[PDB]
């Protein structure tokens, strides 16, 4: 998820824009 | 606890990413 | 304006509020 | 939705806690 | 839900200002 | 309260510090 | 690090929010 | 007191709540 | 009022997290 | 400037991205 | 880092209410 | 710069006003 892919290395804005609906 | 911090900082982020998509947040 | 900085504040406080459930941010 | 319900008068905790999944 | 914005605000700059010290947030 | 008076007009950071312990 | 000064922050977001028309007394 | 108990692990609207007026 | 300078609040956030190592001039 | 422009409407991050340095 | 950009945003939430209208320019580097 | 001094050890109002323009 989220947590475990962005909360040790920062996500891109790409990256972010995967987990919208 | 460091991971609810960064889950704030996250829905705060997917929030303006997403705009009126919205988006699902569950933190299992 | 004033709506899309309340909605800011919205998912901060689902947030908080539904632990370990989540939500599903879907704004329309 | 949210947005109508919460962003036009407070919503209670009660009242958020409707919209957790 | 103008009011209630504010005070949200107005919490994290009494955080920020008064350090050691805290405050009474007392609506 | 500081309510009536920093939500109706700005208050700098040393008008908000007259309200700390 | 400043891991307390940045949870403390988030702490009194949350007591905002949980405390309501009550408002809540900060100190460490 | 709070900080100790809310900054070492995480507390939830329950144990946030009493620490209210 | 009050309105613009909680706006202001919520810019630099954002453009903090959309301008990413370019960062921002704020200049209000 | 940005407050003119993006607290009377709402600014994407593409609009948001024009105050970028 | 993820840390570091935690710190960064309310770095530049204090930033915003402590310059006033004198702005500030964010450099992490 | 300010990450070395401000996100190791807590920076004061005035600490933090010498970021300023
Ligand atoms: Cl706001
Ligand atoms: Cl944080
Ligand atoms: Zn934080
Ligand atoms: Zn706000």
């Amino acid at each position: 998820g989220i947590v475990e892919q962005c909360c040790t290395s920062i996500c891109s804005l790409y990256q972010l824009e995967n987990y919208c609906n | 606890v460091n991971q609810h911090l960064c889950g704030s900082h996250l829905v705060e982020a997917l929030y303006l990413v997403c705009g009126e998509r919205g988006f699902f947040y569950t933190p299992k």
